[PDB]
């Protein structure tokens, strides 16, 4: 089984003599309001020997027991702070597909290397002390961490439309009508700058004999070359604690599980941040739907989320900041259709149309059959 | 016989059917293989869209015929 | 690639215009165009003029432009905000498509609404059940707003 192999790998990793914690306890006091600032002030000055000791975290003016829960809450807050796109370090791959990745604009800062080394230290500390973040990167990021080659198919996990266009170029012939050439126009704070994939590439149109090299260069530039220095600093910070000989026994999915734990979708947040059309919060269909979601496994909840909203990934702040094809659009439930028809979905509007059924069992059966063909997680 | 269907994603699928087989049978086989509902499948061959209630032989489909398949979903 | 293509499209539009739908940059910003669409004759929107705002992403032509209506239109595929739920801009987009093909597709959509993408379920249901009432409402809205 996959789970048994992952557990064996985890036990072997934590059994290594080079990843054993010390016995002395390192105190770490951070104010709840200024978590990011104090965390950056303390962590970015600790030594490698100090970071390998037991991590004891006490929030200021918050005295309590079960320090494990306190440390977990601290890691949750820090992960939601450092990886927040508003801090101009990471960014979503696309507005309607929330996948974190290193932001190319982050180079605007005078010294981004210190911040990215701090991020690497945070990730290494989370993995080292068996603590979980709550972010969800893209697969190419994990492949880069493990030093795996990146190809065209990897763009599928980043952006669907971009990958479809690249595949169209690969399959169909490219004529002279398209004004495609070896250059990329990137807009950084209004001004647009042209970057040449190859020397003197802005004056070399793509023929039918160059489109393969063009696709290779585009994939490399989009996935790797645009974030060289920042990712190098991040990986240096990460490997400052975890040796590269340890990370290279997992793959792009086991590493994700190790970093973020088992992925689950909260139901209380989902219920609190949804809206209804032609429905009321006290209607029988709504309460039956919420009960069914409450007593469901994470895989099927993810399948339903992908069926309704079009993707199984959520924003960094839950369902509150949920985006559609055009703009913000919270999860919507509407009464539409005949009783016999299956529930329908409108992905570009984050809308779910549920006919007014009569019994909860019928609703469960129809919803499961409707979401059968969707694959989640 | 054997026919080839190319989807909008560039995926090529080989279907083991017969010229006398109906369009409904081919659509049912496609649904079994990939889960695409027969109504949402649009098949184009020789500039003609395949319609339910007819057969492949009615569309002059022959050995190793190349068809274009488009599935409608999403929103 | 994101600027030469836009310049080529603008030049082509300036050479052989469709004589019905027009497009052009607003001020001096090639990544923000305004377009004008005439109401099709064989549709209830006849005699109306509609305005569209087109935003070209920096990944053009690999990513489709974002088109938004400005004049309110009573249609089973255009909501009150103005977003157009068109297949050619989300699923069947390819780099070979230009900005004139999008305008032609929208003008064709204004003739035959697609009931398989019911962006507005109420209007879609009215269209599928009572064609005459839907056409009357569309003509009333066109007379009120499009002119």
């Amino acid at each position: 089984s996959h789970m048994d192999e992952y557990q064996r790998k985890i036990a072997y990793m934590y059994d290594r003599p080079e990843m054993a914690v010390n016995d002395a306890q390192l105190q770490l006091k951070v104010s709840r309001a200024t978590t990011f600032e104090d965390a950056y002030d303390i962590i970015s000055k600790l030594s490698v020997s100090d970071m390998k000791k037991k991590l004891l975290i006490r929030f200021r003016n918050e005295d309590g027991l079960d320090y494990g829960g306190v440390s977990r809450e601290f890691f949750y807050i820090l992960s939601h702070a450092i990886f927040n796109p508003g801090y101009s370090l990471f960014e979503y791959a696309t507005d309607d597909n929330y996948g974190l990745q290193i932001s190319p604009l982050s180079s605007v800062n005078p010294d981004f290397r210190s911040y990215f080394r701090f991020v690497g230290r945070v990730m290494g500390l989370a993995i080292y002390h068996r603590r979980y973040l709550d972010v969800q990167f893209v697969l190419p990021f994990y492949k880069r961490i493990l030093q795996k080659p990146l190809c065209l198919e990897d763009v599928k996990d980043v952006d669907e439309v971009y990958y479809e266009s690249l595949k169209w170029i690969k399959n169909n012939d490219v004529d002279e009508s398209l004004c495609l050439n070896f250059s990329v126009e990137e807009n950084r704070f209004g001004e647009s700058v042209t970057v040449d994939l190859i020397p003197n590439g802005r004056n070399i149109a793509v023929n039918n004999q160059n489109k393969m090299n063009y696709l290779k260069a585009l994939t490399e530039h989009k996935l790797v070359t645009s974030t060289e220095e920042q990712f190098n600093a991040l990986k240096g910070g990460l490997n400052e604690l975890i040796p590269d000989s340890v990370l290279q026994i997992f793959n792009e999915n086991e590493l994700d599980t190790l970093l973020n734990g088992k992925r689950d979708i909260d139901v209380q947040d989902w219920k609190r941040f949804t809206d209804y059309r032609s429905y009321t919060e006290t209607d029988d269909i709504v309460i039956w739907f919420w009960e069914l979601l409450s007593e469901w496994s994470p895989e099927k909840k993810a399948k339903l989320l992908q069926f309704a909203t079009g993707t199984s990934r959520l924003p960094l702040s839950g369902f509150k900041d949920m985006h559609g094809s055009d703009g913000p659009r919270k999860f919507t439930i509407e009464k539409v259709g005949h009783i016999s028809q299956l529930p329908k979905a409108h992905t570009c509007f984050n809308r779910l149309d549920i006919p007014p059924y009569n019994s909860k069992e019928e609703l469960e059966q129809k919803l499961t059959i409707a979401i059968q063909e969707t694959a989640g997680f | 016989m054997q026919i080839f269907v190319k989807t909008l994603t560039g995926k090529t699928i080989t279907l083991e059917v017969e010229s006398s087989d109906t369009i409904d049978n081919v659509k049912s086989k496609i649904q079994d293989k990939e889960g695409i509902p027969p109504d949402q499948q649009r098949l184009i061959f020789a500039g003609k869209q395949l319609e339910d209630g007819r057969t492949l032989s009615d569309y002059n489909i022959q050995k190793e015929s190349t068809l274009h398949l488009v599935l409608r979903l999403r929103g | 690639m994101a600027l030469k293509r836009i310049n080529r499209e603008l030049a082509d539009l300036g050479k052989d215009p469709p004589s019905s739908s027009s497009a052009g940059p607003v001020g001096d910003d090639l990544f923000h165009w305004q377009a004008t669409i005439m109401g099709p004759a064989d549709s209830p929107y006849a005699g109306g003029v509609f305005f569209l705002s087109i935003h070209f992403p920096t990944d053009y032509p690999f990513k489709p432009p974002k088109v938004n209506f400005t004049t309110r239109i009573y249609h089973p595929n255009i909501n009150s905000n103005g977003s157009i739920c068109l297949d050619i801009l989300r699923d069947q987009w390819s780099p070979a498509l230009t900005i004139s093909k999008v305008l032609l597709s929208i003008s064709s959509l204004l003739t035959d609404p697609n009931p398989d993408d019911p962006l507005v379920p109420e209007i879609a249901h009215v269209y599928k059940t009572d064609r005459s009432r839907y056409e009357l409402s569309a003509r009333e809205w066109t007379r009120k707003y499009a002119i």
